[PDB]
């Protein structure tokens, strides 16, 4: 039973970066040289874990989180980085073990005229913490005064909207990113590369 | 590149209904506070609707229970449903942006939307229908080459409530440009000889050296603590010799 990382990195739609998806994947087997063998992908970084003994080990259970940044935003997805995207969005564990997998989707994800469809969380009280997923839309309050779920005065609607269009500079082009977690619990390994 | 785009104005009779449509490029309409703003012909500016970034809408209650504000973000685009229609609702209407979560990007002030003042706009579209406000001089005039100044009296709950005071420059047939915000603050391209305070109540805009093409209507806009805007009556500034 092949892994089912194929409805993950060829998923024909993808979410905003705050409404992160995540799919476990458990009980099966996969050839990871597939994906960095790719010449698909513009960023292909792991940590904790070389890429090339991937095939080599077995985990417990690996989650693959996906989701659409811009082109310069892609930095913030690694271990011990700030931002908004870090900060408020996406954080990885200092301790992370896994890869971090982008490319370029400017022919999918942006329209003649910008598509407005993707968001990102630009206000948030504190900073996630690693692997939390945040899609609330509460008003945040920005100053002291209680908000009372009402937007006006230091009372801010918490996301914001990317603008894609075909002609922004590569650093403001779409990026589309999976994130692989290994994660090895002292419980029995179910998902082994080949 | 920044563009507003209206349409949909004419001549209607009295009770009837018409939508005028606000078409932005260059951002998306959603991340930025977006209003209507209205001028009856020979008379000033009147904020009249804004809707919020999370859909929040608030009224001038010379409109409310008739004029609805909405966007089609699909389509990019701003409208505003005008119902129950009277002859006082004759004017040239504008939409208008306010300013962006950054603020300008040449100084750091950080991220809010507490951005009060109307950065681009639109190019207006007149509604015939046919069968408050901050205190402003009437006019000031000044000999070219010397400075005037232009007081705006507002109350605890505008301009003195809020550093959120903006001052607008409009040459006849042209739409409104943003000359000063944050009482004080300049944007790029704005010619120094135009400065902004403010003193209690009481707001100024001082233009020096003046120049045949300052002769414009200038008026003065605030925050108010009702989460909405009012502009001043507009002062007529005349360089003599003109």
């Amino acid at each position: 039973n092949l892994c089912p990382f194929g409805e993950v990195f060829n998923a024909t739609r993808f979410p905003s970066v705050y409404a992160w998806n995540r799919k476990r994947i458990s009980n099966c087997y996969y050839d990871y040289s597939v994906l960095y063998n790719s010449a698909s992908f513009s960023t292909f970084k792991c940590y904790g874990v070389s890429p090339t003994k991937l095939n080599d080990l077995c985990f417990t259970q690996v989650f693959a989180d996906s989701f659409v940044i811009r082109g310069d935003e892609v930095r913030q997805i690694a271990p011990g980085q700030t931002g908004k995207i870090a900060d408020y969005n996406y954080k990885l564990p200092d301790d992370f073990t896994g890869c971090v997998i982008a490319w370029n989707s400017n022919n999918l994800d942006s329209k003649v005229g910008g598509n407005y469809n993707y968001l990102y969380r630009l206000f948030r009280k504190s900073n996630l913490k690693p692997f939390e997923r945040d899609t609330s839309t509460e008003i945040y309050q920005a100053g002291s005064t209680p908000c009372n779920g009402v937007e006006g005065f230091n009372c801010y609607f918490p996301l914001q909207s990317y603008g894609f269009q075909p002609t922004n500079g590569v650093g403001y082009q779409p990026y589309r990113v999976v994130v692989l977690s290994f994660e090895l619990l002292d419980a029995p390994p179910t998902v082994c590369g080949t | 590149e920044v563009q507003l785009v209206e349409s949909g104005g004419g001549l209607i009779q009295p009770g009837g209904s018409l939508r005028l449509s606000c078409a932005a490029s260059g951002f998306t309409v959603s991340n930025n506070y977006m209003s209507w703003v209205r001028q009856a012909p020979g008379k000033g500016l009147e904020w009249v609707s804004v809707i919020y970034s999370g859909g929040s809408t608030y009224y001038a209650d010379s409109v409310k229970g008739r004029f609805t504000i909405s966007r089609d973000k699909s389509k990019n685009t701003l409208y505003l449903q005008m119902n129950r229609l009277r002859a006082e609702d004759t004017a040239v209407y504008y939409c208008a942006r306010e300013g962006e979560v950054e603020g300008y990007n040449d100084f750091w002030s950080g991220y809010s939307r507490d951005r009060y003042y109307f950065d681009y706009w639109g190019q207006g579209t007149l509604v015939t229908v046919s069968s408050s406000a901050l205190t402003q001089p009437a006019s000031v005039s000044g000999s070219p080459g010397q400075s005037i100044t232009i007081s705006c009296t507002g109350t605890s709950s505008d301009v003195g409530g809020y550093n959120y005071v903006s001052w607008y420059q409009q040459h006849p047939g042209k739409a409104p440009k943003l000359m000063i915000y944050d009482v004080s603050n300049r944007p790029s391209g704005v010619s120094n000889r135009f400065s902004g305070s403010k003193s209690g109540n009481t707001a100024s805009l001082t233009i020096s050296g003046l120049q045949a093409e300052d002769e414009a209507d200038y008026y003065c806009s605030s925050y108010t603590s009702s989460s909405t805007r009012v502009f001043g009556t507009g002062t007529k500034v005349t360089v003599l010799g003109t």
